[PDB]
């Protein structure tokens, strides 16, 4: 399961960041959800990170 | 570079009649300013993105400052005087500002002189939204 969450730390996080290059690749981007999504993003990676060491 | 911003504001494409039509105004920064992205650049305002903007400046500084705006048609009507004004009390609230150097600081400012497409997109684009 540590693992498990892991993983899902980054499966999520992942997302959240698609998401970000999702918005500014629409080109237009607005910079409100691409921010909100970001800040997920690096907790994510963190969560990643936390739940792996 | 901070007071050392130079503004003309000119080019009074005072979109003709509507009753409320509304003064689109190079801006044209010619800036030595190392606050100011462009040595020059144009824009080409009207007056609800200063009004705005100046209100911009209000909400992006606590306290810190944020002096009159672009001219008011409450008492305007929209006479080259006016309008003038409003040219002028910009140039003024740009003026100050830009030797405030905080003010001028204002990023949807820098991207606002310094690009034409209005403070709006500009404050989106700046939250990163």
């Amino acid at each position: 399961k540590a693992f498990h969450s892991w993983h899902s730390a980054e499966s999520e996080l992942m997302k959240k960041k698609a998401a970000q290059d999702k918005l500014l690749r629409q080109g237009k981007t607005q910079q409100d959800r691409l921010n909100q999504v970001n800040a997920e993003v690096i907790d994510a990676e963190r969560k990643v990170h936390q739940a792996r060491l | 570079a901070r007071p050392t911003f130079h503004i003309t504001v000119g080019d009074p494409h005072k979109v003709g009649d509507l009753a409320t039509s509304h003064i689109v105004y190079s801006v044209r920064t010619k800036t030595t300013s190392k606050a100011y992205k462009q040595p020059e650049f144009e824009v080409k305002r009207r007056y609800r993105d200063f009004l705005w903007l100046y209100n911009t400046l209000h909400s992006n500084n606590p306290g810190v400052v944020v002096p009159p705006p672009p001219e008011k048609q409450a008492v305007g009507r929209f006479e080259s005087n006016f309008v003038e004004s409003r040219r002028a009390a910009l140039e003024k609230m740009l003026n100050k500002i830009a030797a405030h150097p905080t003010l001028q600081l204002d990023a949807d400012l820098k991207l606002f002189l310094e690009s034409e497409s209005f403070n709006i997109d500009v404050k989106h684009k700046e939250r990163k939204e």
